[PDB]
Formats: C-alpha cells, structure tokens, sequence
C-alpha cells in the first residue's frame, strides 16, 4: 500500500518526514498510487535531490511510471530538476523513455531544448537517440529549429544530427523552422551540410 | 489536461499601452507563484528597492564579563539560519560569546529554515495570536541560535559570503543562558545599554532570492507585513483602480490558501499580470534597476527556477514561474531585436487527476514564449551577471546605532 504522507513528503522537501516514515519500514516504497505515483517520483517532480538520494539507498524500482506513462527520471526532467536527473542517470535510471504529451517527445528530446548536461549524459548512455524520433516523426533537431537557437542546433550536429529526416507530414527541420518563423535557425539550417 | 486559459503581452514601450492576447485577457485564473511578481511590486512601491530591514540590539555588559540583549526587531522575511549564523559571527567579532539574557520582540521573525525545503514551497506557518509566534520564536532561539553551529552549512555560507566581500568568523560560538519574550511597548532599554543595528541586505537581493527560489515564506511575510489582504485590496486598487473581478489575492505566495475539497488560490487577469510588471519596471528604472534585479533570468540564474529555460529565451527573458493542481504559469520580459516585451501565460492543468500535467504545460509555455520571441526578430541578450543574493551583504556588519 502507498502513503500519502510519504508522497506528500517527498515532492514538498521534507526529507525529515520522509526519514521518519521509510526507516519506520510499514511501507512498500515500489507501491503506486491512485495515479501511479511512487515516493521516488514525487521526490523528483519536486526537484528535491537529499530525498532522491535517500530513496536510491533503499534501492526502489527507477522504472515505474504513472498514468502519464513517466518515470522518475521522466518528471525531474520535464520539471527541470537537472540536478536530480543527472542523479538518476548516474544510479542506472533508462534514459530511453518518453516524456508525457501527444508528441511523445524522447527524453532526450526534451533535455536537448533545455539542458546540455544532461542531453550529453543521456547520449553517453545511447548514442543513437540523437535521431530517435518521436510519434509525430520528429527529432530534437525539429524542436530547436522552431524554438532554439544557432548553437543549439550546433550542439545536436555535433552530437550526430541527421540533417535529412521528415516528419509525418512529410517536412524537414528547415521546413518547421520556417513555419514557426525562426528567422535565425533557418537561415542557420539552409546552410548545413 | 492541459490547455491555455490566456496569454497576453504588451512592448514596453508602446505608447497606446495596449494590451494584446486572447478574449480571456480579462478574466480571473489562478496564478500559483506569479502571484510573487504582484507581492514584489508592492513590496517594491511601499518600501523601495534599496530598503533594508533594521534589526536593533540593546547590549548591556552584566557583572559576569557577559551581555543581555534584547532584540528590538525589524520583520526581516528572510531572517533564518544563514542570518543567524552572520549575526553569531558579527557577536564574535565584538567579543560577545556569552549572552546572559536574551530576549526579542514580536517584530523579531525566526524561522531557521526560511531559505530551505519544505519552507521555499511550503505552508508558511501564520500566528493567530503573538503569544503562538512568541513560543515559536524562543524554541528557535533555543534549540538552533543557541547550539552548536553545522560545520557544512557554516562553511557554505561562509563561502558565498566572501563571494561578496563579506567576513566571517572562523569558529562561530555563543552561550545563552535564558531567553525570554518581551513585547515591544513593554521594552525598557537599559541606560547602560548601546544600540547596534544588523541591517538586512536590500530588499531588492531579499526580492531576488524570493523569486529565484519561489520561496512562499519571504512572500507571504512580507505580503502579511505589508498589511495582509485588507491592505493589498487597497494598495490594488489605488495603484491600478482595480477591483476583487481583476484580481483577489488572499496571501502572498500564490498557493492554496484552503482544501483539496475547497480551495483557495490567488486568481487575477492576464491583463493585470501585464500591468504589474509594467509598474515594477517603472518603478525599478526609477532607481536605476532592471527586472533582472528582482526576478530570475533565464540560463543565467542557475539557482532559480528558470535557471533551465533553453532556447532563445536563454539570457532574454527575466521570468516567474508558477505551479498548483489547475496551472502553471510564466509572467516576465522578454528581450528581443525589437525591444523589451511583456509576457504572461496562465495554462489549466489538472495535476490531481494526472501529475504529468505540469510537465507538458511548463514546455508548451516556453514554447510559446519563443514563439513570441521568434515573432519580434529573435533573442537579444540582457546586461546581466548571475547575482548571489544573500541574506546580509557588506553593510550588514553590526554597527552602533
């Protein structure tokens, strides 16, 4: 059986509260929710990095996920909790998952608009999710060129971008950044080679 | 499910001061931590940016070669450990190591984790009577002011301080033996007595770390010192003529204010989101300040909530962030080729029934946001180095009245 107050605990920082209801050990900690919940996941929505770490020495399950279809390693980085992501990176959390939404957006992808360090510590863990699409047929590469910059279109080049894929509509990144009128990563991708 | 309630945006400079966004510019949505821009104007209006919180101390020498003091306090919202690890250290440097009686005022706030979780997103604890504050205040006093100083947040500390020219003591240590409440108006200063003063950092760096963190205690302290909501309805209304259908606040940190069952959430107009920044700048530039001196700056303020906000918005955009069940939410500037642009974006979740609501809410924010950058020529940089707000800075040192 779950606890709400150990959920609760955990996504708001108490690691006190959480000490004091894990080590009391009443508690499967690999037990879910009303909404597929565990205490490891709300620890990393809540970005808070002492009771993730807590959590891994009890050595809890990393892959379960909610009715969202996440996992923890899934809402600390849709919640820009970095810092916990590289944790669960590090502990041997799967970086090959989706992130919740109708896109089905890679993890990876998701990283890559937002944190360099951690898209490079995904892509150390599997190289090839550089051009692993997501439901709608896009890359990361397609959501830089509508709402990034130059150099990050940059990074993924550099990382493996392939430079010619389409999406389900049958466009290229240069096509979608022309759309979302990304004046500079357009111009930027007219040019690759 | 996540979708749009409204966004607006306006550019700072125009000169009809018309607001542009959806039909639902002008109705009320919650707002979670934007509600902190709001707080930050009023703070900002009624006090300045350059205001610091004075907290006094009558020190008296006691036959013993020890002191008493009574703090005579300023209501200082951000008076916590690391405070208090700056004024033992200020007590060492004056030779104060023993302290005979303590005792403080009600004006005197402690809360020892002010700056730290479960507090930054937290409940903050409202005293119903002077008396509950009072116990509170002297079992803080007692249990951490008192006691042996952590060698790891000390050095942290201590660290950062000397970031910013500040001097700490090595081996930070005080004894005390009694400590007592005594009420303001009840105070006897001794005629033995000096006053020193340990002046706040200006609440413009208070501000910063409040919306750096999203710390609900700093809100909601100063919101309530400040008046409470009685006092914001008026403020609201003189400052914008504006009424409970454009904006009802209940605290200063945006959060529920009530139930899962029956929730309380401050709620407003994007609209008035748009205003509120418009009047804070205004009121900054005054000062020769900037947005970025009181709130986050995208990818360049690491130790914030916007400290991954990639893309164009990376060095552009100076922005709040907000999260509670039914939404999530973004209000700043954003710098572009064309010039500083206001922006709020208020999305419905429903994070009770699905908690990866704020997840895909936060992305389709930003988004929208670069989509709005992208619109006016792309992303131009601020003028801004990361700031390191603390609590004291380098006037801050305890000084004779």
């Amino acid at each position: 059986k779950s606890s709400k107050a150990l959920n609760e605990a955990a996504e708001q920082g108490d690691l006190a509260k959480v000490k004091n209801l894990v080590q009391k050990n009443k508690i499967d900690l690999n037990a879910q929710d009303e909404t597929g919940m565990t205490p490891l996941m709300n620890a990393a929505m809540g970005g808070n990095l002492d009771i993730v770490k807590f959590l891994l020495s009890k050595k809890v399950n990393l892959e379960l996920k909610n009715n969202g279809g996440e996992t923890a390693l899934a809402f600390a980085v849709t919640n820009d909790a970095y810092d916990v992501a590289e944790e669960l990176i590090k502990a041997g959390a799967n970086v090959d998952i989706i992130v919740a939404g109708d896109e089905g957006d890679t993890l990876f992808m998701r990283a890559a608009q937002n944190n360099k360090k951690t898209a490079e510590s995904i892509l150390a863990k599997n190289k090839s999710l550089i051009n692993k699409a997501n439901t709608l047929g896009e890359t990361a590469l397609f959501a830089v060129a509508r709402y990034g910059t130059p150099a990050d279109i940059d990074f993924l080049i550099k990382k493996g971008a392939d430079l010619k894929l389409k999406n389900k509509k049958g466009q290229t990144a240069l096509d979608v950044a022309k759309e979302a009128s990304n004046q500079d990563t357009a111009k930027a991708l007219s040019k690759k080679k | 499910m996540v979708y749009l309630n409204s966004m607006c945006h306006m550019a700072a400079n125009s000169k009809t001061q018309q607001i542009q966004g959806d039909d639902n510019k002008d109705d009320k949505f919650p707002l979670a931590s934007i509600s902190k821009v709001v707080t930050t104007l009023w703070a900002v209006d009624r006090l300045g940016p350059d205001y610091r919180f004075k907290t006094k101390l009558h020190v008296t020498p006691t036959a013993n070669g020890s002191y008493d003091i009574h703090i005579e306090g300023s209501r200082d919202p951000l008076f916590g450990r690391n405070m208090s690890y700056f004024l033992i250290s200020e007590l060492n440097r004056m030779k104060i190591t023993k302290i005979e009686k303590l005792t403080f005022d009600e004006n005197f706030l402690l809360a020892w984790l002010a700056e730290e979780k479960p507090m930054i997103g937290g409940t903050t604890p409202k005293y119903d009577t002077v008396e509950q504050q009072a116990s509170i205040v002297r079992a803080t006093l007692t249990s951490s002011f008192a006691t042996a100083i952590s060698p790891g947040y000390y050095t942290i500390l201590k660290t950062k301080a000397a970031r910013i020219g500040v001097q700490m003591s090595n081996r930070p240590k005080i004894d005390v033996r009694t400590i007592s409440f005594v009420k303001k108006a009840e105070f006897q200063k001794n005629e033995k007595s000096t006053t020193m003063v340990l002046m706040s950092a200006p609440l413009k760096t208070i501000l910063k770390r409040m919306n750096n963190q999203s710390n609900n205690y700093i809100a909601d302290n100063l919101y309530w010192n400040l008046g409470g909501t009685e006092a914001f309805n008026a403020y609201i209304a003189g400052k914008m003529q504006a009424d409970t259908s454009d904006i009802e606040f209940h605290n200063g940190s945006g959060n529920n204010e009530g139930s899962v069952a029956k929730p309380v959430y401050n709620e407003a107009t994007c609209e008035m989101m748009i205003k509120v920044l418009y009047s804070l700048d205004k009121s900054l530039s005054a000062k020769g300040y900037d947005l970025s001196d009181v709130m986050a700056v995208a990818a360049k303020d690491k130790a914030s909530t916007v400290g991954s906000y990639g893309g164009v918005m990376a060095g552009s955009t100076t922005a709040k962030t907000g999260s509670v069940n039914k939404a999530k939410t973004l209000m700043g500037s954003v710098s572009t080729k064309n010039g500083e642009i206001y922006f709020a974006v208020l999305m419905h979740t429903d994070y009770d029934k699905s908690r990866s609501d704020w997840g895909v809410a936060s992305q389709q924010i930003k988004n929208k946001v670069s989509q709005l950058i992208n619109q006016n020529g792309g992303p131009k940089a601020i003028k801004y180095t990361e700031q390191l707000p603390l609590p004291f800075d380098k006037y801050s040192y305890l000084t004779k009245a």
